[PDB]
RNA sequence: UAGGCAGCCCCAAAAACACGUGUGAGGAGAAAGUCCCAGUCACUUUGGGCAAAGUAGACAGCCGCGCUUGCGUGGUGGGACUUAAUUAAUGCCU
RNA sequence: ACCCACUCGGCACCUUACGAGAAAUCAAAGUCUUUGGGUUCUGGGGGGAGUAUGGUCGCAAGGCUGAAACUUAAAGGAAUUGACGGAAGGGCACCACCAGGAGUGGAGCCUGCGGCUUAAUUUGACUCAACACGGGGAAACUCACCAGGUCCAGACACAAUAAGGAUUGACAGAUUGAGAGCUCUUUCUUGAUUUUGUGGGUGGUGGUGCAUGGCCGUUCUUAGUUGGUGGAGUGAUUUGUCUGCUUAAUUGCGAUAACGAACGAGACCUUAACCUACUAAAUAGUGGUGCUAGCAUUUGCUGGUUAUCCACUUCUUAGAGGGACUAUCGGUUUCAAGCCGAUGGAAGUUUGAGGCAAUAACAGGUCUGUGAUGCCCUUAGACGUUCUGGGCCGCACGCGCGCUACACUGACGGAGCCAGCGAGUCUAACCUUGGCCGAGAGGUCUUGGUAAUCUUGUGAAACUCCGUCGUGCUGGGGAUAGAGCAUUGUAAUUAUUGCUCUUCAACGAGGAAUUCCUAGUAAGCGCAAGUCAUCAGCUUGCGUUGAUUACGUCCCUGCCCUUUGUACACAC
């Protein structure tokens, strides 16, 4: 998915050897946190905020400016 | 697959090697007693090839060589 | 004529024994259908091998001919006996 | 006789692991390194071998007793994981089936492959996962095949050649396909710029893909793969990762020594479908008309513009967005996941379609895509390169992908006549309008377009209508061949191709068999693009017309999982 271009750099490169020619590969995904262009986090992470609870009233208590 | 042997139905070729001839004054240059050279063979009478050539004879006519000027012996 | 557009014309109804029109011992020319079939070589079937089946395929052999010793010139498929062929399988190794 | 509660003796059985065991398992196989109740028999790695000999018993068959030489590093037991099974069970999939549709296989031709001939008809790939594939429709080139002719484009170092000159290059005639001084008659010239030998390098569509990389295909477009803590086992290992239901899905619901997670899947991205809501626009249009004119006539159809007008973005386009979430209702199901129907909605098949796509692998393909490559070969009369010619297309044969037809749902002629995806030349001759010539292809002078501007509105075919034919191998069919007319190309010869006439082949709905396919899909029809100077019967995309059939199953095939068996583990 698209996620491996936003965040995942690929490289692929031949090393030659006296016996042959070695096919490296290095496949890095850094932080999508640090990512700062674009996209913040990950498709499927879907975070709730915390719901902030509060102290029920039982009295109105009427407050004017 | 795999080359073949090669066996040719005509004999080998011998390529040009140039004359090393022992000459290069007597051929143009006449001897005199006092030392008057005269030429026994034309240049290149073409405008851009020069007066120093000494071009090839032949025994019915004449080339250059060089200026691939071609002239005449009965001039 | 049952029907159809229906008076023509047009399209379309109605079975059984002859031991029978499927013989003889029938003889002969030309070719087809099959258990058993074919000498070697090729391939086709197989992942690949063999064992079996197949191909109008090359050499054969065989049948002969030519003026022959050497050879060439033609076919180079021929056999035997049954009321509609049925294919049950992987048949065995690497 | 039966019921209940006891008891002694017995055949067994169920749970557990006190305890044992290598484990399977075991109330004995327990009370064993914390080792001793009594007693009998038997074994000392596997074969040779229960063989030879001797004895003894037997009518015999044979029984009992019973070696050695020699030979070997394992043989064997239990259990685990995988693989496999002509074992069982459960799932899935028009690269499976059902019901159907179109076919192919039948006929002629195009093309690929095998076979044959040749000096060469170059090779790679042979089940799916080779056979219109190497994006390979090759006349030169492609070429690597063959036959001929040159050139080195043989660096660099050393030793000579020697400047009384190492050697390159030569018109002319012969030779040569050759207007290659290739070489022969010849002397002209360039002038450490060369030549020879060695070392060494280089070129190589030369080999080795079973030495290799990269890439691609396949398992698998399926749904699978892991570890953390805990539980089980001495251990390899197992549970988690599952009976069941559900889903495209290890998708979830649940069950539950598991609980909470990661990769995959999904999510994601691109495209298509909607928006009279925003932004706008002479490279896109629309309406009145600033202007004007035509015809029919009292306004309809238009022809020309944006300083030859104004307004607007519905249609057109691209930026930001919204919208679908299976939404509301009903039914059913563990009232769960879901599924189905109706309503609404542009959209209710993952909304349609693709891109990316887990772990582990294949002796899958490519060395001939690569100046990716180890090794090997060749390196000069070259297996390097170039020039000429031919070939890859050769034809007793076989198979596959395909096109054209067997006709009236038709063939031919006339008329109406709408797309969409795209491509475009001075970075030289690209897409072509208009005018003219020519039956035709084609030719001439130009024009517009480097591009939402022109081709182009690609005025496409199929199709709709009107005629000719009237069931006739016929006006269905166009195989083959002859003559000419033109294009592209140095070259059309083996006919590149187009065009005019003439011949009208087989084919009369096609066997065993075999392919693809569930909605704007199959199929029909045409169009654009890859290759290309030309040539498409091929491919990648596009649009027009647009069905029938079923909403299912494991019958066949293939794949997956569970149990099971194994003397397999290179794994049938
Ligand atoms: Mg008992
Ligand atoms: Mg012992
Ligand atoms: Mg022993
Ligand atoms: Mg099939
Ligand atoms: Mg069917
Ligand atoms: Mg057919
Ligand atoms: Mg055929
Ligand atoms: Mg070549
Ligand atoms: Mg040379
Ligand atoms: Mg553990
Ligand atoms: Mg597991
Ligand atoms: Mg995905
Ligand atoms: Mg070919
Ligand atoms: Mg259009
Ligand atoms: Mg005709
Ligand atoms: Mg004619
Ligand atoms: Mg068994």
């Amino acid at each position: 998915g698209q996620p491996v271009n936003d965040f995942i750099d690929t490289a692929t490169r031949h090393v030659l050897m006296r016996q042959g020619v070695l096919g490296i590969k290095v496949k890095i995904m850094r932080d999508p946190a640090k990512s700062r262009t674009g996209p913040k986090a990950l498709p499927d992470a879907v975070t709730i905020i915390e719901p902030k609870e509060e102290e029920p009233i039982l009295a109105p208590s009427v407050k004017d400016y | 697959k795999k080359r073949k042997k090669k066996v040719y139905t005509t004999p080998k070729k011998i390529k040009h090697k140039h004359k090393k001839v022992k000459l290069a004054v007597l051929s143009y240059y006449k001897v005199d007693a006092e030392g008057k050279v005269t030429k026994l063979r034309r240049e290149c009478s073409n405008p851009t090839c020069g007066a120093g050539v000494f071009l090839a004879n032949h025994k019915d006519r004449l080339y250059c060589g060089k200026c691939h000027s071609v002239y005449k012996v009965n001039a």
